[PDB]
């Protein structure tokens, strides 16, 4: 038997490699090709506790539906998906659960040379909406469940 | 993910970071290789440049912005990377025009050198002769030292430096063409980096102002001896020829493909001798050449001397015994051998004693690759008596390196065609006009011949030869 059953969420402009962080923390697997609403489950212990995750993906209060957390998915590489971060607050805002832990999430860390995001000042908004904070990368699996795992232990 | 696994391993070099960034349609694959540009060796990337500009410019958007923050990086770092850079967008344009306006916005005191040389071959247009043209030439260059040394630089040295002084005395005009280019002698101060020291000190009858036709080493030192700076173990001589009205893209693109396969024959240790002779693009239609000292055509060794070319090699070399034309031989056979798969595989036509050179060791150099491929308007005796007739010992050790050259030539077929088939993109140049260049270009690799069948190609191609 596992203990509590949460439900994370996963949004934010498509391209931001929430979908293979999906498979990275699950299945532990990343493709560089891409394809295109999907969720997938993979349970961890949590003080002393057995925690099935469930995360969800997409591609609207449905979504939201039951929603336990919450992972907003911004890419290092792309500002824009940064400045979208506020539209996507609206979105939670207005359809998921009004006690939902939001943890920012940068991805695609591994390009260093690419980084169109700053580290310090995207974690100082985190601060500003008193959210978790943390950048990720499903290619080398930087910090992927170390994500989950922490986002899961919030959760309570 | 076999593709991670690909570009995680050793085997994933520049040239195959080109060839996905220019096949793949996967913004995750495209950003990621953009990455690892950072990676690369800076010399490893700069051979490419001409292709990653080209694939900026005339590619699809999701291709251009990829490659754009390596290559503001690096225009960060270098000056001379960053007026390569706005040389060749400019060049090919005809996207990246708002990224020239930028790059340039210090390089003044360089751009001024340019515009200045291009500007003085230019007015060289209403002197009808050889002769009157370097005469106003070598009083208008006379001009440029009373501004030097300053912040420029000759981009074809292999080396960072200051240009100092300009022996006007030793200029001249090539020909007597409306837009004739000009040979010109420019004495530099080396240094550690160009980014790091300032402009070096300046200082101010019937001496060294005498020109004649020498070696390099005694031509140097003339000038040396008549130069201020010539006292400093600094200083160097360079020299470069002027073209202000010749468009020396194809000639970049001929470079490439030279140095592509003097690599190749050098890995599979095949004894071939070509000289690819640096090519710089300030624009469409201009354009700077480093000559390759100590070499003159052909028609102007049978002209000055009046012999035929066997003659000149017992001259000047020696007699068929003596120890040194066995080396001056040699020299000529692995260098025509080694030019001769560079004619066929290019497709250079309009070859003739004029666009055949000869250095002082013994071998030929072919020059205006123009007439390529598919752009459009041989054996000669004399060259078959220099190896001793056609049943030569030397002879078929002509047509055997051009086996095993063309053998090793296939063997790395594909970093060969990448370089001119990225070029094709969008140039509006004659060497592509027709629509399957490439598919030509691959087949005279002949990869489905066999060797045995590859003997038959190298008889019957030497026999046509003629
Ligand atoms: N370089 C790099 N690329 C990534 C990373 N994570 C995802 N990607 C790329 O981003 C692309 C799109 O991701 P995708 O699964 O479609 O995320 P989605 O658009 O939110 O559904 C994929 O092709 C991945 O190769 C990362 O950490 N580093
Ligand atoms: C001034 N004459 C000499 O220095 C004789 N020796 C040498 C030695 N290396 C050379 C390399 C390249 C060229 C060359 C190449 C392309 C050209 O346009 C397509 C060209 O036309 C200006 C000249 C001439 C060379 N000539
Ligand atoms: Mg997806």
């Amino acid at each position: 038997e596992y203990d509590y059953l949460f439900k994370v969420v996963l949004i934010g402009d498509s391209g931001v490699g929430k979908s293979n962080l999906l498979s990275r923390f699950t299945r532990n697997e990343f493709n560089l090709e891409s394809k295109s609403v999907e969720f997938a489950t993979r349970s961890i212990q949590v003080d002393g506790k057995t925690i099935k995750a469930q995360i969800w993906d997409t591609a609207t209060s449905a979504y939201y539906r039951g929603a336990v957390g919450a992972l907003l998915v911004y890419d290092i590489a792309k500002h824009l998906t940064y400045e979208n971060v506020e539209r996507w607050l609206k979105e939670l805002r207005d359809h998921a659960d009004s006690n939902i832990v939001i943890m920012l999430v940068g991805n695609k860390s591994d390009l260093r040379h690419l980084r169109a995001v700053p580290t310090d000042e995207a974690r100082a908004f985190a601060e500003k909406n008193g959210l978790s904070f943390i950048e990720t990368s499903a290619l080398d699996s930087t910090n992927v469940e170390a994500a989950f795992q922490t986002i899961l232990t919030e959760i309570y | 993910s076999w593709l991670l696994r690909l570009f995680e391993s050793k085997l994933f070099d520049i040239s195959m970071a080109i060839s996905y960034l220019y096949n793949s349609k996967e913004p995750g694959v495209q950003a990621y290789i953009g990455n690892r540009l950072f990676c690369f060796r800076n010399e490893d990337v700069d051979f490419y440049l001409p292709q990653l500009l080209n694939m900026y410019i005339h590619m699809d958007e999701d291709v251009g912005d990829a490659i754009k923050p390596y290559i503001v990086h690096r225009c960060r770092q270098s000056i001379n990377f960053s007026l390569q850079c706005a040389l060749l967008l400019g060049a090919y344009s005809s996207r990246g025009t708002k990224l020239r306006k930028l790059i340039l916005s210090r390089l003044a005191p360089e751009r001024e050198f340019i515009k200045s040389l291009m500007a003085i071959g230019k007015r060289l247009a209403t002197l009808p002769t050889k002769e009157q043209k370097t005469q106003r030439l070598i009083s208008e260059l006379s001009l440029l030292n009373h501004k030097l040394p300053a912040r420029v630089w000759l981009p074809t040295a292999g080396f960072d430096h200051h240009v100092v002084r300009v022996p006007h005395t030793q200029a001249v005009v090539l020909n007597s063409k409306d837009k004739a280019p000009y040979l010109i002698y420019v004495e530099v101060l080396e240094c550690e980096n160009f980014d790091t020291t300032s402009v070096p000190a300046r200082i101010p009858e019937d001496p060294s102002a005498v020109a004649l036709k020498e070696p390099w080493q005694e031509k140097v030192r003339r000038i040396r001896e008549g130069s201020p700076y010539g006292h400093l173990p600094n200083w160097r001589l360079l020299s470069v020829i002027v073209k202000c009205g010749d468009d020396l893209r194809q000639e970049l693109l001929a470079f490439q493909v030279l140095k592509q396969l003097q690599s190749i024959w050098e890995q599979e240790r095949v004894p071939l001798w070509i000289k690819p002779y640096k090519i710089l693009v300030i624009s469409a239609d201009s354009g700077m050449i480093e000559p390759v000292v100590n070499a003159v055509s052909i028609h102007q060794v049978k002209k000055q001397s009046q012999l035929s070319l066997l003659d000149y090699f017992l001259q000047e070399h020696g007699s068929y015994t003596t120890e040194a034309f066995l080396s001056a031989q040699r020299n000529f056979v692995q260098s025509c051998a080694g030019y001769c798969l560079v004619c066929y595989l290019l497709q250079v036509k309009d070859r003739h004693n004029g666009n055949i050179l000869l250095d002082a060791e013994g071998h030929i150099i072919h020059i205006d690759f123009g007439f390529i491929l598919s752009s459009s308007p041989k054996l000669t005796t004399e060259f078959v008596d220099v190896m001793g007739g056609l049943d030569g010992d030397m002879f078929n050790y002509y047509k055997m390196l051009m086996l095993q050259g063309l053998i090793a030539a296939r063997k790395h077929m594909d970093k060969v065609v990448q370089i001119v088939e990225i070029m094709q993109q969008g140039s509006q140049l004659p060497c592509f006009h027709g629509s399957s260049t490439i598919r030509n270009l691959k087949e005279r690799f002949h990869m489905s011949m066999t060797e045995e069948q590859l003997q038959l190609l190298v008889e019957q191609m030497v026999d046509g030869s003629m």
